[PDB]
RNA sequence: UUAAACCGGCGUGUGGC
């Protein structure tokens, strides 16, 4: 499977998801102090060889798997700041999100 | 105003308090009892600060 | 106070009463919406409202108190009934309940009934300890319900003819088989008026399904008793709703040992609605009717019965023929064998401006000896013997002429001498 | 939204092991476990999604008991005056309405509960395949022995136990 | 100024008026687009425009003032109505509103109505304090609406025959059951002309649904009154839009105690559109019609009624038969039982070039005694008695010959002597 | 005990018997539901109930003991019959079976028949070793079943006429061709009464459909 | 067998002392 930036982060508080937008990238002008999610890069990890029921189930429930992987960038511990510019670049063929 | 008197006020005076219904009572139960406190506790030393 | 107490009167008194209550412009919203706002304000005055209505049970377990004047339909004044009452008393569908109600707090829906004070015009103790309706012992019509008025009107004959064609009694199951443009409307009108005037002891419950709203207004304010109807303004869903609701009200009232007359017109449109609201079984019958489309209509039709213990349920449902297609006729067929009382009306004679054109030949009653005394039965047998060998037009003109030449039915017997 | 859930319940292969009723009660349990994650308040939430008619509508269970911890699910033995509850046990409320709708972790919970429910249905199936001989001599090989019970196999994944 | 004041006249006067206003080439854009640009310039001159239109309410709460000449459809001159007016007066659908309007600033959509000056040709105070339509008391046709012209034209018979077959009055519900190629067009044409000439007091509202544009142009500029139509150029969405909009306008006009005649042709295409725009219930009926596909058509049909307080709504909707399939006939069936006024036309006689071919046998009116005087009713009864025993061709040729041999209807009575 | 033993009597005796059993308000539920609750309590007293009914076989292989007074229909007192009995004796549809039954544990459905004690008013040994019905040799009516009552009633003629029109006997196949409103009801009534009074040896089974 | 709790390797370049 590929890598996604869906803002549906599992096992995280709502206070950490408050800064995020609908896409998964924080708006231009929201300051951050501690380690706070600003890219919603959660992706599957679950291996193949799943029974047909598992595959049909994860297909009928959208595109969801062992997505619990955090795999998200936060600010380094110790540095504050205020985001003022976001830069995103997609590979030819990959669908462009609304923020791009 | 102060819960120093509401600590001596159990849950039997919640829905008898005027206009405590579904969502206001929900907030009262949530933001009070989740912070380690219990709604209604017997004590005898709140006046003398003891 | 009571909703019907505000409902018997037009929207004008409701408007001035709301102006007394000091609210927003009432005439803008609907008059039943006016009643909702008015009861909300009355509850705001710090008093417990007293409401009443018949119970409708959904899948969730709670209930709705549908009002009589709202045609037993969904309304903003339908009192919510918490499941706890169904746990304590287990009030079934059709139970007329009156009790204390409170206003709906915000985010709620309607008024909630706190405590029941009256169960079917009786103490609540009889509600729990009572014998059920489908648990009764059905019987035949023992007591005779006379139909003639007694002062000799022109449509009074329309009642006398029944007493001369086939008697009608408590607990009977009557069918009225007639084509369109035959004279069913005025017939059931004077039938209800005669039942009310001559027999005010029984509970007159006239029913109307899918007719003109002008007909509903003419029926409601002409006859004695409650008039619930559902015209074409409501789909098959509300049709079956009002039908099952009035039938369950009748079931409960018979359980309370009371007599209920249910004059329904027509049964064919009810059957069409039923066939519309049944799941498809992958097959169709002759005429275009589903297989299981007749089960619930047959239940609703056979709900009528005469009871050993107390009360009676007598339904007179009009059957419609000459519709061009088969399915309606099919209904009629499936309904001749279940009802024990047939009454057939003539349109071929009605087009001749010959009223009332009742089919004296194919009319009849099963176990009709329990519906009339001995010598009157002998005389009716001889009278039908006289009526038989003459033609249809002959019998009908003889009927109309010699009965308009009479005033009452026993006077008719004493004149035939 | 609800049409998607209807499509899922139409597309379930084991409609016979899990008909519509068991499917929407499983979704009741799934939304309950999801609300366990939506709010830090651990509250049991029946939602009666009303599969055939419509969609979910969130409730709140009172869990009648004299305690007060997690007061979203605490009611004494007789606190049934307001809302005309008038019930000691089983009286449950509908305070929070239309909570967080389906999201990805809700679908995760639904997926895991429905697969373990298919497993429970297969357990009912092996129950039926081992039954019809209740009170008869049967052969069986054992798998594990413990101080309190032992496990037994007959074939065709037929699992049973013999207590101490 | 008023949009209709610029709409009664063709595109040529609009072009020269825009040239007077000094704008871009007007003939290039559409004539209603011309009117939009012209009103924009007129507002640029520093004056408040005076607009009018009937209200259409969307889900958002605001309203649109659809104009009469635009067939009650979406247009660039549809005045926006802020929700504040619906909060103050609560103007419902169909309320003819006239008042001050402002130009749309950029990024806006259309003109906005500032303050209402006329509500349904009455003061705005009557708009808030008023009794509603579905809140009225429906009744039968009390006042008779004569149809004969009085100077003896050839198609004047087409009105007389109605007065001789079955009378028509205020608040009635009329059906015209006829196959294609029978003579419905000219019939409703002379019916509207006779109603307008002989009874100019009532509001003539002719309606046309899914016909030829040439037919729409022939209808608009031939009869007295407003002519709103929606041909096949518009899908079922705009069909149901214009239908509900004219029916709500009629409801409001009856609420204001005025009589509204709604001549609609045809009701079957309206039912087809309705069946097209209903959600699927996972089942189909006989002929290919959804279950709930009839609820809204039945509402639209039963909107007609006679009122105790004031005003009347009389609809004459033409039913179409001989279409080969079942569903249309199904509609017809579902519509014979709801309307209290039937009128049947003959195509088997129309192919013989025998006009007008009205079915004198199956025509009739319920409660027709309130539609005509006493002795005229006796004479009509005797005349139908004479017409009955002869054949169809016999009755029809007798009708056409002996009525063309007469000039008026009472003259016809005095000649039959 | 036996369900029919509680069924011959109206709902009133069932209500007072349930009050003797100390349960919830019985009159509220149905009288056959009353019987279900009453048998549940009777089984709670620590005794094996004795039930009876005719067997109905579904596709799964188990059976239901439908009772006589319930019109041979589905009811809460339909005794479940485990397939093991169909493996041992192979009781077919219509076999009147009487035996010991147990209460339904929770999550179960109805009472379960443990051991059969009576098979068609005979020993269970005759149930397995027996010649079947469609396996018989059909014949004509040899023995005559007289119909006249013998004391001369007015509807007694309605039996005599049959004996005068066409006799009726055992094993016959009779049709009654009649239009509606002809007199079939009272006819079959006095026919059954005459068969019962004059010939009480045969098993009278009157049937009514719709 | 079951329950509870917890879970910079290398090179390069630059600059500074
Ligand atoms: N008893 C009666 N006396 C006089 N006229 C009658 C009588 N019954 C029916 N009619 C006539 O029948 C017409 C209405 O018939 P209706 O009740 O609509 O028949 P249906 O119910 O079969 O359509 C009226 O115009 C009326 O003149
Ligand atoms: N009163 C009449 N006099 C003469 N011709 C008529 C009359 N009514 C109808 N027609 C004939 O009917 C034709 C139009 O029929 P039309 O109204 O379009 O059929 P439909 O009834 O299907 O709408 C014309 O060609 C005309 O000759
Ligand atoms: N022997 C008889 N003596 C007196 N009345 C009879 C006799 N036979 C029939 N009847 C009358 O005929 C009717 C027959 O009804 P029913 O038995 O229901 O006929 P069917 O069976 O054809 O429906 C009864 O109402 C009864 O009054
Ligand atoms: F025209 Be009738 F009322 F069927
Ligand atoms: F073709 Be017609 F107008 F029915
Ligand atoms: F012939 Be009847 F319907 F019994
Ligand atoms: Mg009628
Ligand atoms: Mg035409
Ligand atoms: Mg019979």
């Amino acid at each position: 499977g590929p890598e996604e930036i869906t803002a549906d982060i599992p096992n995280v508080g709502e206070a950490a998801l408050s800064k995020l937008d609908e896409s998964g990238i924080v708006y231009i002008g929201a300051e951050v102090t501690g380690g706070d999610i600003l890219v919603g890069k959660v992706t599957p990890k679950g291996e193949t060889q799943l029974t047909p029921e598992e595959k049909l189930l994860r297909a009928i429930f959208g595109e969801k798997a062992s997505d619990v992987k955090d795999s998200s960038l936060r600010v380094p511990n110790g540095v504050s700041g205020t985001v003022i510019d976001v830069q995103v670049f997609t590979r030819d063929g990959v669908e462009k999100d609304k923020r791009a | 105003h102060y819960i120093g008197d509401l600590v001596q006020r159990t849950e039997v005076e919640l829905l008898k308090t005027p206009n405590l219904g579904k969502k206001s009572l929900t907030e009262i139960k949530d933001v009070l009892a989740s912070r380690g406190l219990s709604l209604g506790m017997r004590l005898e030393n709140w006046p003398p600060a003891s | 106070m009571n909703l019907t107490e505000l409902k018997n009167t037009p929207v004008s008194e409701l408007i001035t009463l709301g102006e007394n209550m000091g609210l927003e412009n009432l005439a803008r919203m609907r008059k039943q919406d006016i009643i909702f706002a008015i009861l909300k304000q009355h509850a705001k005055s710090g008093e417990d409202i007293f409401g009443d209505g018949v119970l409708e049970i959904l899948q969730d377990g709670f209930g709705f108190l549908r009002s009589a004047d709202s045609s037993y339909l969904a309304g903003p004044d339908d009192i919510y009934v918490s499941p706890s009452q169904i746990r304590r008393f287990n009030l079934r569908t059709g139970d007329t309940i009156s009790g204390k109600i409170r206003p709906p707090k915000e985010g709620e829906r309607y008024f909630a009934l706190l405590k029941v004070n009256e169960v079917n015009f009786d103490k609540p103790e009889n509600a729990r300890n009572k014998i059920l309706f489908e648990n009764l012992t059905p019987l035949h019509a023992n007591s005779r319900l006379r139909m003639e008025r007694g002062n000799g009107s022109t449509e009074d004959l329309t009642a006398r003819v029944l007493d001369l064609a086939s008697p009608i009694g408590r607990g009977q199951r009557g069918l009225i088989v007639a084509p369109p443009k035959a004279g069913k409307t005025m017939l059931l009108q004077n039938i209800a008026q005669s039942i009310a005037y001559n027999h005010p002891d029984c509970v007159l419950m006239v029913l109307l399904i899918d007719e003109r709203p002008e007909e509903v207004t003419e029926m409601q304010r002409l006859v004695k008793g409650e008039v619930v109807a559902s015209t074409f303004d409501e789909p098959a869903s509300r049709h079956v709703q009002v039908a099952e609701m009035v039938i369950e009200k009748a079931k409960r009232l018979v359980e309370h040992k009371k007599d209920v007359i249910i004059l329904l017109d027509s049964i064919t449109r009810l059957a069409r609605a039923y066939n519309t609201v049944v799941p498809a079984s992958g097959k169709v019958l002759t005429g275009g009717v589903d297989a299981n489309a007749l089960h619930r209509p047959k239940r609703f039709f056979g709900a009528a019965r005469n009871v050993e213990e107390g009360g009676s349920l007598t339904i007179i449902a009009t059957a419609l023929i000459d519709t061009g297609s088969k399915m309606d006729e099919v209904i009629y067929e499936e309904f001749k064998g279940t009802g024990n009382m047939e009454l057939h009306l003539s349109r071929k004679i009605a087009e001749k401006r010959v009223f009332p054109a009742i089919d004296y030949n194919r009319s009849g009653t099963r176990k009709e000896e329990l519906l009339t005394t001995q010598e009157e039965l002998q005389k009716m047998w001889i009278l039908r013997k006289i009526i038989h060998p003459m033609g249809e037009i002959d019998a009908m003109e003889f009927l109309i002429n010699k009965l308009a030449m009479t005033k009452t039915n026993d006077d008719f017997f004493e004149m035939m001498k | 939204m609800n049409k998607e859930i209807l499509a899922v319940v139409e597309a379930v292969s084991n409609e016979k092991a899990l008909p519509r009723e068991k499917i929407f009660e499983a979704l009741e349990s799934a939304l309950a476990t999801a609300t366990k994650k939506k709010y830090e308040q651990e509250i049991d939430v029946r939602v009666q999604i009303d599969r055939k008619s419509g969609d979910f509508d969130t409730f709140r269970r009172w869990l009648v008991v004299d305690e007060v911890t997690q007061p979203t699910k605490e009611i004494t033995l007789e606190a049934a005056r307001y809302e005309d509850e008038s019930l000691n046990l089983g009286d449950y409320v509908e305070d929070q309405i239309e909570s967080v709708t389906f999201d990805r972790i809700t679908t995760q919970t639904a997926k895991q509960v429905i697969v373990q429910k298919v497993r429970e249905a297969e357990r009912a199936m092996v129950v039926d395949q081992f039954r019809e001989h209740e009170g008869e001599i049967i052969t069986g090989v054992v798998k594990k022995v413990n101080r309190d019970n032992i496990s037994l196999d007959l074939g065709n994944n037929a699992e049973a136990v013999i207590l101490r």
